[PDB]
């Protein structure tokens, strides 16, 4: 589902895809945007974050 | 959003990144903004390549000076289009189709994309019909084809543009159809002069002018010909009009393509030209054609770099033409105007089946005499005619008179010499050159044959010089 | 479960938080220099 939604929003994926930006900032973005939500598995969250 | 952003800028070539699924199709027009005060403008970019990873390589139609990486790029969803219709006649346009003399004019006209396929092969009809010009050399040795393709090759300063103006004077003035002039990579002041002259001669109302000149990015120089060709194509197809398409200079289109190809990162071909030189030439040229029942008479000036007719550009241009007038620096140096190389120029309709037996025989005899004269140039350059036999001496005198007589006081040459031009009927030209080959003017001085019209002018000039005809 | 709206606010917040330019010469030779940075040049 996460891959599906990322593909649906190519702009978000491209923004997350810039390795130039700090890893921590993008990790926080994903946590507080998609990864961190009530209906998200913890293991999937951590895996995608790393 | 479905908009892109500039990622690389290298001269007039720009790489634009788009979100996946929004990558513009090849040849689509995109718009970007330059904000710096002096150079503020809206860049039109043409998609040229897909680079992968949603990147497109595009050619700018305006100088990219002041452009910044990251600026938004919008896709218009369509290729460059130019206004079409009878309204374009009498007005001056640029490659993008903006009206220069009346800015904002034509925005409401129908717009045609400047990219289209050539006519279907089954719609092509060979054209074999002589377009008489009144020029002795053209009429006799390289007759032009009505509805065919004519080219005027030449180095720098041999008289290509003057001959284009001469043919506008002779063919376009007494023309009932439409004329399209495409200035491609040529002097801007030449365009202004042509505009003023056409207005003066009341030919502008029947002419559409499209100018992309030297001081333009290569993209504009390689798309202005397509814009003018689109206007001509509309006149040919949508209105059933006879069309005169004047192009000056097509080699500039090829050279701009070469610069663009260098920018795009393609591997150079021979002499540094683009690998797709023949192909671009072919698409452009095969769009310029007369279909069945719809006539375009196109005349193109082709620059020859460094007087090198072996250069790939003119060499590939040669194959697309019905009539070819090759101007020569050697002929130009002798003061002969037009500086036509009779032994190098050719025409596909100079055969007995089309021009008759008399025209063909006279032309072939002239060519034979001139060829024999050229073969003797080695001996003559060292020793002169004195060592030649009597037959060779007679032929040399005849050939010198013939080469003088192929010159003519042109109509467009009045601005230079101050002498009015002359027109020579085809029958008179054939008869006069028949007499010259036979030897009925072997007694007049050579200068009597220089820059005159028919036989009446020859007699008058001989009388002025003290001879008699 | 997809928000479909928090995405825009989140990206806007991230770009806003992330937001004189000085470049650095990375290589130089024969009258040509290469300068990293200066994104607004
Ligand atoms: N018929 C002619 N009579 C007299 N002078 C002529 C004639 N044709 C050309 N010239 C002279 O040669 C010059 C070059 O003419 P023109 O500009 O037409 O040449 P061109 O081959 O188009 O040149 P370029 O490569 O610079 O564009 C003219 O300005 C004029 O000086
Ligand atoms: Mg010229």
């Amino acid at each position: 589902r996460f891959g599906r939604v990322l593909d649906a929003e190519p702009r978000l994926s491209a923004l997350l895809s810039d390795y130039t930006t700090p890893a921590e900032g993008r990790v926080a973005l994903l946590d507080k945007a998609l990864t961190g939500r009530p209906g998200v598995n913890q293991t999937a969250a951590a895996l995608l974050s790393q | 959003k479905t908009a892109g952003r500039v990622v690389r800028i290298t001269g007039p070539v720009v790489d634009v990144e788009f979100p996946r699924g929004s990558v513009p199709e090849l040849f689509n027009a995109l718009h970007a903004e330059i904000t710096f005060g002096a150079l503020a403008k809206t860049l039109t970019l043409e998609v040229a390549q897909h680079l992968g990873d949603s990147l497109v390589r595009c050619i700018s139609m305006q100088p990219t000076d002041g452009l910044v990486r990251g600026v938004e790029v919008t896709d218009t969803g369509a290729s460059i289009s130019v206004p079409v219709g009878d309204g374009v006649k009498g007005h001056v346009f640029n490659a993008l189709g903006d009206c220069l003399d009346d800015p904002g004019y034509g925005k409401d006209f129908e717009h045609w994309s400047i990219h289209r396929k050539p006519p279907a092969f089954s719609d092509l009809e060979p054209r074999t019909e002589m377009l008489e010009t009144g020029l002795k050399v053209v009429d006799l040795l390289t007759p032009y084809v009505r509805g065919g393709k004519i080219a005027l090759f030449g180095g720098a300063g041999v008289g290509k543009t003057v001959l284009i103006q001469e043919m506008i004077n002779r063919i376009a003035r007494n023309f009932g159809g439409t004329s399209v002039f495409a200035g491609v990579g040529e002097r801007t002041r030449e365009g202004n002069d042509l505009w003023v002259e056409l207005a003066d001669a009341n030919v502008l109302k029947d002419t559409a002018l499209v100018f992309g000149q030297m001081d333009e990015p290569p993209g504009t120089r390689m798309r202005v010909a397509l814009s003018a060709l689109t206007m001509a194509e509309f006149f040919r197809d949508e209105q059933g009009q006879d069309v005169l398409l004047f192009i000056d200079n097509i080699f500039r289109f090829t050279q701009a393509g070469s610069e663009v190809s260098t920018l795009l990162g393609r591997m150079p071909s021979a002499v540094g030209y683009q690998p797709t030189l023949a192909d671009e030439m072919g698409e452009l040229q095969e769009r310029i054609t007369s279909t069945r029942g719809r006539s375009i008479t196109s005349m193109q000036a082709v620059y020859v770099p460094a007087d090198d007719y072996t250069d790939p550009a003119p060499a590939t241009t040669f194959a697309h033409l019905d009539a070819t007038t090759e101007l020569s620096r050697a002929v130009f140096s002798k003061g002969i105007f037009p500086a036509v190389d009779p032994l190098a120029s050719s025409s596909t309709i100079l055969d007995p089946a089309i021009v008759g037996d008399e025209h063909y025989r006279v032309a072939q005899e002239v060519i034979r005499i001139l060829q024999r004269y050229k073969d003797l140039q080695d001996i003559i350059a060292i020793l002169g005619i004195d060592e030649l036999s009597e037959e060779d001496k007679q032929l040399v005198n005849r050939a010198r008179r013939i080469e003088r007589f192929l010159s003519q006081n042109m109509m467009a040459a009045e601005q230079f010499t101050g002498q009015p031009g002359s027109t020579v009927p085809l029958k008179e030209t054939i008869e006069a050159f028949d007499k010259l080959t036979k030897g009925e003017f072997d007694h007049l001085p050579e200068q009597a044959f220089f820059l005159i019209g028919g036989l009446d002018d020859l007699a008058k000039k001989a009388e002025s010089l003290g001879a008699k005809l | 479960t997809i928000s479909a709206a928090d995405i825009e606010g989140a990206i806007e917040d991230y770009v806003s938080s992330f937001s004189e330019e000085i470049g650095t010469v990375i290589d130089a030779g024969d009258g040509i220099a290469h300068v990293e940075g200066l994104p607004s040049v």
